[PDB]
RNA sequence: ACGAGAACACGUAUGCCGAAGUAUAUAAA
């Protein structure tokens, strides 16, 4: 997922080796589509970095407090157990956007499933009132142009992990960050607390590579009644 | 609770650029490094004595102190001034203090987190306001909060209403007059909002 | 597999107080308009519908913490001021929140210590959306009977704090039920 | 017509206000204004009742009577354009304009009450 | 699990001053600009007087301890044994019948009675003015009672009968000893709004 | 606590002029536009007289801190003491018998009385117009007594009957010196409206 | 309506008011009208009792007496159509119309008082 | 086959308490 504002679309920072501050670029995470090729070719200046950071108000964070009175407060004198949730709210013209590719039939199926999903959630406490959405499919000329270039490097836009037999030649010259991705599973065995996916590491969403690798949908499964899938397949941006 | 984070603004350059063209040996950058280190590893210990604060993670250019609300503000001002003394007003600090409720997971409060604030807000407006409420009782959180209710909605009809409210109060003419004159001006009224919020 | 949508608006008959800030009331940190959380609706509805009697409580809201796992079948979202309430209050120049002054009386002493509690204004309207994931065809009648009885109970109860002291009474108007996924008919299901 | 609302500060002479106006002498007017403010506020439509038109006529009657009783009230009413605005509000008969007059009059009253001997 | 609704009207005998705003105005709804009786007022006065009915020793007064069954009716849930409240007192709102009445006959919704104070050794008077709700006003109230225990309905309604009757001989609001704020209840009603309980044998005078 | 009611009637002997609302009008209700005697007036007058009957030093007068037993009877709760009032006075309302009587004898409710002042060494008059409640009219009152303790009820009603006698030979209202304000008391009735106390041996003249 | 308004400005001549009308000259009429006001207000129904009709008859008699006593009062009553209005009020026997007359006459008096020597 | 899934910022308490719209003010001519 990658955020947007009113009419500006955003992609992550390529972890590319720029030779000059080493400060203003560090505080920056995302670079809009207008100036992306400029960033890749050094046409971005420190004052421009400050300005782009200044314009990047695309949502704010919050902690909402809650209490849980299912406990013995039903029964007898017993303290409430306040808990906290973390939320994000977008301004009336923000959101997130996807990029998907495949056969036309696959994209028709994806449309059907997305229509199903818009009334379910896409987050955490879905059932408690968080995270519904309405979606629109728009074709932006500039993002298409950016996606359909041809170059020598590659910018990994998703989270991937090469299969066993390609990693040695995949990591020849690269700049990357790994992230322990964990979490529980939904309806696998009796106890949710006793079921927890094995930890998985994958490259982040900004890494740069020389040699492309295809990914695979890796099982993180064990001690279960059905396989549980994790996703690792790259969407490459070639410039 | 109070939490404070501070970074030296001109530290990348100071470490790197340093003193140009004539004092750039290993020796002189080394002594500068030692001076900053010893400042953040002794002087904080001494400066924090009169304050109800425990020191969490301090050194390099990171200042992470947590304690009582009022105390964090007072200690932050004291530390900023004492630093400007030791750096001879060459290096500046940027700092943020927020109010966080007790028993929050501290992992979450951390990810949330000068002359103007000292002279204009704390010293003048806060002092006259504290004296005003100290002299005249019955001005509980209700009266102050009605003042807020009028102020935050920046409208002229609200200015008339605030005039009525101050007229119905029993403060001295000087206090009411100063409050109303401040209320007429945008910068002053924001500062007044901040000061009275600090009063509570 | 179809998804039923239960949408409508709720009126604040007597002042409302959710007060996550406390004693402020929950708001949105930018719009500065009050909201009524989904957690509040769901919690009070669950407590009422359970105290009414269990397996049905597990079925509608889902517990999945008792050695067996059931997925929630009713999703409740937050509510917000409608455009209608906003425009009406703007034209007639009515603030969005009332503040009630309160007081307490000590015994053997009769000194009064006052309070300050904020309350959402009478007549305000909130727009809500519920979702019903029909995972079993042969139970939709029963489950909407249960949700009917729950809404009927909430009509005669309070939301938020201090309801015994006289606030939180709400009303439900303009409920429509539409099928938004799948090919299940919903022209017979009913909610007041 | 807001200069008519801040004329009150232009009328602090030397010290008496409006030549000795006190809000205490405005009490009957304030009571009547509050009464019909509540009654209008509960009303649904913009078109006022004909009985409400007669009520506004009763407002002008009371304003003239008070201006007759006290000279300071007379100056207050005459120079702040109270009579023409009352007539105009009677002329448009719309609720929102009556509320507009109510806000103007209440602002007058409160701001005047700010300064009193 | 059933809930019983209690409905009626409150008729103001002598002027009433709740007046939580503090000149000295009365509480008013911000949608109608009309006086209201907050439900906390009803609950608190019933609490206090029906408490003072039964045992209320100095130790009970200091620790805010009360009688077991008044506590049952109104809930404590502070310490010891938590008893969730059982009678929900709502607010009361200015009725439309009396609104039509006073609009038609052109009667103000509020009087401002002026009062005085004759201090001693000086005999110098210092005035004050108080707003008070006009008599003949009618407020519409609703109570809800929850049946957490079936066998206790009779005793609980007996006690709330005590509460109504005792309140009719007392005041709401301030200046109660100065004449203000005596109320009466009229046209009561009992009806089962949720459940499978009969409410015919019930009465409230 | 039981509550003992006192009901009766004020007979207007000579004119009565409260005039809190002010040519110089009197206090009037707004639901009937017929005059009333505010309860605050009655309570203040009785408190002043009954205080004066007991001891009253310049210090008692200095801060309205009065003799302990009158304080008990009317409540202070100021000097760190727990004293809510034990005697409630309501307002008095133009009675129905009076209205019918004056209707069927064609007599007005209010007299407009013209007064002058004669300046010294000047002999020039400056006139005044004072409006007063007509004579012989009757208003009805109701009082409420609370029994916070059993063993002061007889003594407290002895005090109240003394006070009523003092009022029967004093003026209530404005300028009794200049002529108006004598009243009398008739038709005292004593009931215990809520409780289990007897109201047979207790009397007020 | 407020014909009183423009009539009172029509009767300002050269200065005399209604050929010298003064507020002291209408005291008795004001008193009688006020008493009838309060009595009728005490009444519940809209139908006027025969006793109140007799009160209106005596009120008409009193207008005629005062108009015979002084010439300026006669001109005031004549031009302000007091006599035709009273005749119509007696014909109608409705309480609301009597209260409307009360309001009209009060406006007349208030204007006459506000414009004085 | 979503770092998930169970989870009412709930319970107790009111605008209270003492305060007189008072003091003079020949209904002259």
């Amino acid at each position: 997922t990658f955020p947007y504002e009113n009419e500006l679309y955003y992609l992550p920072k390529p972890l590319i080796k720029i030779d000059s501050n080493h400060k203003a670029f560090k505080k920056l995470k995302y670079v809009p589509v207008h100036h992306y090729n400029q960033y890749l070719n050094g046409e971005l200046s420190a004052e421009d970095a400050t300005d782009l950071n200044d314009i990047f108000n695309i949502g704010y964070f919050s902690l909402q407090t809650k209490v849980s009175l299912i406990a013995q407060e039903t029964d007898s004198s017993a303290d409430s157990e306040p808990y906290s949730v973390g939320t994000f709210t977008f301004e009336p013209e923000a959101g997130l956007y996807f990029i998907a590719k495949g056969s036309e039939e696959t994209l028709d199926h994806l449309n059907n499933i997305m229509t199903a999903l818009q009334y379910s959630g896409l987050g955490g406490k879905r059932n408690a009132g968080y995270g519904q959405f309405e979606y629109e499919i728009i074709n932006n000329q500039q993002l298409s142009k950016l996606l359909n270039q041809n170059g020598k490097h590659s910018i990994l836009l998703s989270t991937a992990m090469a299969k066993k037999e390609e990693i040695e030649s995949a990591l020849k010259e690269a700049r990357y960050i790994l992230t322990k991705r964990s979490g529980f599973v939904q309806s696998t065995n009796y106890s949710e607390m006793l079921v927890k996916k094995s930890d998985f590491y994958s490259f982040s969403s900004g890494s740069v590579f020389k040699n492309i690798f295809n990914g695979d949908i890796f099982n993180v499964g064990h001690n279960g009644k059905h396989p549980v899938y994790r996703y690792a397949k790259p969407l490459w941006l070639e410039v | 609770l109070g939490v404070v984070r501070a970074d030296i603004d001109n530290l990348g350059a100071t470490f790197i650029s340093g003193i140009p063209e004539k004092y750039n040996s290993i020796s002189r950058t080394a002594t500068l490094s030692r001076q900053l280190s010893l400042f953040f590893k002794y002087e904080l210990n001494h400066l924090l004595e009169n304050y109800q604060i425990t020191a969490i993670y301090s050194g390099g250019d990171d200042l992470f102190l947590i304690g009582a609300w009022d105390d964090i503000i007072e200690a932050s001002i004291y530390i900023n001034d004492k630093f400007k003394e030791f750096t001879l007003d060459k290096l500046t600090l940027s700092a943020g203090v927020g109010m966080f409720s007790g028993k929050y997971p501290v992992s979450k409060m951390a990810f949330e987190t000068w002359d103007e604030f000292k002279k204009n807000i704390l010293e003048e407006k806060l002092l006259v306001l504290q004296q005003g409420f100290s002299q005249t009782d019955e001005h509980g959180k209700a009266f102050i909060y009605k003042m807020l209710a009028l102020l935050r909605n920046n409208e002229a009809i609200n200015i008339a209403r605030l005039a009525y409210l101050l007229a119905r109060s029993k403060m001295n003419e000087d206090f009411t007059s100063k409050i109303f004159n401040w209320a007429q001006n945008d910068k002053d009224k924001n500062q007044l909002i901040t000061a009275l919020e600090y009063y509570i | 597999y179809s998804k039923i949508k239960i949408s409508g608006t709720i009126e604040v008959v007597t002042g409302l107080h959710i007060g996550g800030g406390g004693s402020p009331v929950v708001r949105d940190l930018q719009t500065k308009l009050p909201i009524i959380p989904g957690s509040s609706i769901k919690g009070k509805m669950r407590n009422l519908l359970a105290k009414h009697f269990d397996e049905r409580v597990l079925r509608l809201f889902g517990s999945s913490e008792k050695g067996n796992i059931q997925r929630a079948r009713l999703q409740i979202s937050d509510a917000f001021f409608s455009e209608k309430t906003k425009e009406h209050f703007a034209q007639n120049d009515i603030a969005y929140t009332e503040t009630k002054f309160e007081n307490t009386i000590n015994r053997l002493t009769a000194v009064a210590n006052p309070r300050q509690i904020e309350r959402v204004t009478r007549g305000s309207e909130f727009d809500f959306v519920f979702i019903y994931n029909v995972d079993e065809e042969s139970q939709v009648e029963d489950d909407f009977e249960n949700i009917e009885k729950a809404i009927h109970l909430l009509e005669n109860d309070y939301l938020g704090g201090g309801g015994t002291r006289g606030n939180g009474r709400i009303q439900f108007k303009d409920t429509n039920i539409e099928t938004v996924v799948g090919e299940y008919d919903s022209t017979n299901l009913k909610i007041k | 017509m807001t200069f008519a609302h801040e004329v009150v500060k232009s009328n602090v002479k030397n010290q008496v206000l409006f030549n000795g106006l006190t809000t205490s002498k405005l009490r009957n007017l304030m009571e009547q204004v509050n009464r019909l403010y509540t009654i209008a506020f509960n009303s649904n439509e913009d078109q006022l009742n004909e009985e409400f038109i007669d009520e506004l006529e009763y407002l002008k009657i009371k304003f003239y009577y008070e201006a007759g009783r006290e000279k300071s009230v007379d100056e207050f009413l005459k120079k702040t354009l109270m009579f023409p605005i009352i007539d105009r509000v009677i002329k448009k008969e719309s609720k929102k304009f009556f509320l507009d007059y109510c806000k103007y009059f209440e602002a007058l009253v409160a701001y005047a009450k700010y300064y009193q001997k």
